[PDB]
RNA sequence: UAAGGUGAUAUGAACCGUUAUAACCGGCGAUUUCCGAAUGGGGAAACCCAGUGUGUUUCGACACACUAUCAUUAACUGAAUCCAUAGGUUAAUGAGGCGAACCGGGGGAACUGAAACAUCUAAGUACCCCGAGGAAAAGAAAUCAACCGAGAUUCCCCCAG
RNA sequence: AGGGUGACAGCCCCGUACACAAAAAUGCACAUGCUGUGAGCUCGAUGAGUAGGGCGGGACACGUGGUAUCCUGUCUGAAUA
RNA sequence: UUUUGUAUAAUGGGUCAGCGACUUAUAUUCUGUAGCAAGGUUAACCGAAUAGGGGAGCCGAAGGGAAACCGAGUCUUAACUGGGCGUUAAGUUGCAGGGUAUAGACCCGAAACCCGGUGAUCUAGCCAUGGGCAGGUUGAAGGUUGGGUAACACUAACUGGAGGACCGAACCGACUAAUGUUGAAAAAUUAGCGGAUGACUUGUGGCUGGGGGUGAAAGGCCAAUCAAACCGGGAGAUAGCU
RNA sequence: GUUUAUUAAAAACACAGCACUGUGCAAACACGAAAGUGGACGUAUACGGUGUGACGCCUGCCCGGUGCCGGAAGGUUAAUU
RNA sequence: UGAGCCUUGAUGUGUAGGAUAGGUGGGAGGCUUUGAAGUGUGGACGCCAGUCUGCAUGGAGCCGACCUUGAAAUACCACCCUUUAAUGUUUGAUGUUCUAACGUUGACCCGUAAUCCGGGUUGCGGACAGUGUCUGGUGGGUAGUUUGACUGGGGCGGUCU
RNA sequence: GCUUGACUGCGAGCGUGACGGCGCGAGCAGGUGCGAAAGCAGGUCAUAGUGAUCCGGUGGUUCUGAAUGGAAGGGCCAUC
């Protein structure tokens, strides 16, 4: 039998993949209990629209973020000033906080969530690289020179 | 009365055909039972009357075309 | 339409008429008790007992109209149980029951014949049940045909015992 | 034609051939209003537990026969111009 | 009438009146007859309608072989000097009849089988609810008492009132006899007879339905009917018999 | 005590009593395609079926046959495949 | 736990031969810290001669037409052959458990002031039981029938060409 | 002693039967056996030793072959 599954189920119910298997398991229980469905020719390309609906959609918009980190790559170099103590210590932070502004009014606009770092920066002055969650893979590659004043 | 609340269907007569080779009035019957389902659509479990092939054509279709069917047929369940 | 009539046994009464309300024929309404599908309930058919409304210069018991069942849709009220659903009251509409044959279906004998008798016969006959119309049923090729062609169905004569 | 009339009537009587008639309701037919009805065209689409098979029965004039064909109680089960 | 055979003491008929038994349709063959004739003749249908249309079709003029096939021949056989069937004698449609077929098929009659009804107002068993058993007997268990036991046992008396107990009316039943036997009566009557507090009897009403019921069991009862009830129906069953 | 209502009232039937045997309950059994009932508002000291027929003393031998119970190793063996 | 299996990688002592060279299209190298041979074992094929592989140890290196040979390297990379195991899986065979089908003539809630039912909850069984279709045994429980003729009556004996 | 006439196709003409059948037969042909040959041989000195039809089996044979070719099947022949 074709019914098609939705969650786990022992060996395999890999989400959304069609089965030869016995009428018991289904109808009798399975299926009549969230957990499948008849895999009617109609169904069989219901899921199919899901397919081919969910994907192209939604899923390459991640292009629509990508092409943002590498917005983010045009400019490899942002400045932030803000008061040092000679020979670089500056006296305050860096804050993850800060660093939005400081890129929301130099084109990429962002919030505090976003920017990823390496340390609870910032303190040391100079030159620091920074990788971003945007999303999933790709990260950014921004760096940041901080002026003293 | 035995009838396959799916698919009409029923006892059917015809014969006990002997070697001697005599005819006897008898029965067919469907193997028919009271089985139940689940109904997402109605939040209800329902049981109805339903053949050998009862179930089998309620698999291959939607165990919701038939209560829609059924419910064109005009009948209660 | 009309000179007469108030059906029969079937007289007689006491009357109705005789130029258009005597009577009679025809169309259409009016009334149409009680039984009975009987349908407010009950029953030994024609009877017993109700509830809801209304009636009185008399608003007691009686009078009088609605109240059976399902299917359908609607509004309303509404469980175990949240929603719902089942449940319930109401409203509208429909149905019920009776019928001669023929007709389509569900069931379907035996006597008989075979010179016994079991396959076979009678026979899908008789009967039982359901259902419906003026007819019902069938009907618009997944048919025939035989290399040529035919062109839904029902029916009649042949082919042919 | 036929019937009646005191016996057996073309011409006594009812009728018959023929020619006429409806205030009212009505069936069937045509036309017309109102509710529902879809018509049209173009491009489509071409009826799966279904055919078909194993087992039992049954319908076919055809009695399982060398028995195609149909129906299916039971179990199964395609192709898609 | 039936028989070898009947006055027959073998069957039938009381008499008269009226009815009552070889048909009808189709098919088929022979005879008669009529028309056409190597032709004969339409069937449904049309129709001005018994006319006339309509020759689909049937029969016949060619037969022999299973058949292919050949044909005044053909089969037979490898072939027959042969042999079998054939060629040499007209048919056909209708009318009337003698047969035969199928049909209730010349009338009348079963015992029975089958289908669907109707009946537990009789009767069998049950159920529910009221009823009925005059009179007279026997005298179980128990109790009390006195005896007796170590106490029990046992015991006597007195009480008490058991029992499908006894006799015996009503009430139920039916053993014998005689009567009745075209009855008083389609099971009675009379003299007797059995049970009569029980597995008793009875009123009213329910319930069980036909290969079914019910049955203290006889195949008994199931409406004067029972080795398969009644009524209607298959049904004119079938009848080599009368 | 019962019976052949209507030729048989008996030595026949019933009977307490005995035996065998089936039933653990949604019981065996029985009516009914079934649903549902009865058995029973019972529960093996209960219920059905068979024979035997108070009580007394008793009920020997035969399992070859036929019926049955039990065994499940083997031979044989249906649909199906 | 049998067999079906797609992929896997695998095996072949002719006779000589680095000796258990597959046949063959491709064939001078591939693989190599995604740690290599060397050993140390486990087991795999056994012609007691040598292969397959799991794991650890190891640590910068292992294999060559050759020269032999019909085919010459199992050097890799191609399609496969016998011989074959491996999950993955498909189903039979048997035993195990499980819960959601099915049963429930246990318990409770509700419709509902109802020993029916349906719905719900809970306990218990549970893929058994039960019902279907098929199928072997049984089957006077029921049903339909047969069970000859002659014959110095019938029967019985005898006879039947 | 040779041998297979216990042959194959036929059959004038008869006998005997209600029938269905049964039987006797010289000769004709093909081909045998034996005799040199005339000739004899279609089973046993005669008369008992047997089972119709149906249905199916085996081989032979286009005779048939349901659109055609085939085939199944059916015919015919022997045969069980
Ligand atoms: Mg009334
Ligand atoms: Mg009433
Ligand atoms: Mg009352
Ligand atoms: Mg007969
Ligand atoms: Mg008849
Ligand atoms: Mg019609
Ligand atoms: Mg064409
Ligand atoms: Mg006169
Ligand atoms: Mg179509
Ligand atoms: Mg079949
Ligand atoms: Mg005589
Ligand atoms: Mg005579
Ligand atoms: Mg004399
Ligand atoms: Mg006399
Ligand atoms: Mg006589
Ligand atoms: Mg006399
Ligand atoms: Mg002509
Ligand atoms: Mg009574
Ligand atoms: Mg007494
Ligand atoms: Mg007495
Ligand atoms: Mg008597
Ligand atoms: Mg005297
Ligand atoms: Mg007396
Ligand atoms: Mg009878
Ligand atoms: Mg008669
Ligand atoms: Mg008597
Ligand atoms: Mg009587
Ligand atoms: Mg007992
Ligand atoms: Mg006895
Ligand atoms: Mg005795
Ligand atoms: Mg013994
Ligand atoms: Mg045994
Ligand atoms: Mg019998
Ligand atoms: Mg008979
Ligand atoms: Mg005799
Ligand atoms: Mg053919
Ligand atoms: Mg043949």
């Amino acid at each position: 039998m074709q019914v098609i599954l939705l969650d786990k189920v022992a060996n395999l119910g890999s989400l959304g993949d069609q089965v030869n298997v016995k009428a018991g398991y289904a109808r009798n229980f399975l299926v009549p209990q969230g957990k499948a469905v008849p895999a009617t020719k109609k169904n069989i390309e219901f899921f199919e629209a899901r397919r081919a609906e969910l994907e192209a959609k939604l899923a390459e918009v991640l292009a629509a973020a990508n092409a943002r980190a590498e917005k983010i790559n045009a400019l490899e170099t942002v400045t932030i000033a803000s008061k040092a103590g000679d020979e670089g210590k500056l006296f305050g932070s860096i804050g993850t906080r800060d660093i939005a502004d400081a890129v929301t009014a130099a084109g990429v606009e962002v919030a505090k969530s976003e920017v990823r770092l390496p340390n609870g920066v910032l303190r040391t002055t100079g030159e620091h690289e920074v990788s971003f969650q945007v999303h999933s893979e790709v990260f950014a590659k921004v760096i940041v020179n901080v002026v003293a004043e | 009365s035995r009838v396959c609340q799916v698919t009409g269907k029923r006892p059917v007569t015809g014969n006990n055909r002997s070697h001697a080779l005599n005819a006897t009035k008898r029965r067919f019957l469907p193997n028919l039972h009271s089985h139940r389902f689940w109904v997402e659509s109605e939040k209800r479990f329902v049981t109805l009357r339903v053949s050998a092939k009862g179930m089998r054509v309620i698999d291959k279709k939607g165990i919701d075309t038939v209560l829609a069917e059924l419910r064109a047929r005009g009948e209660k369940y």
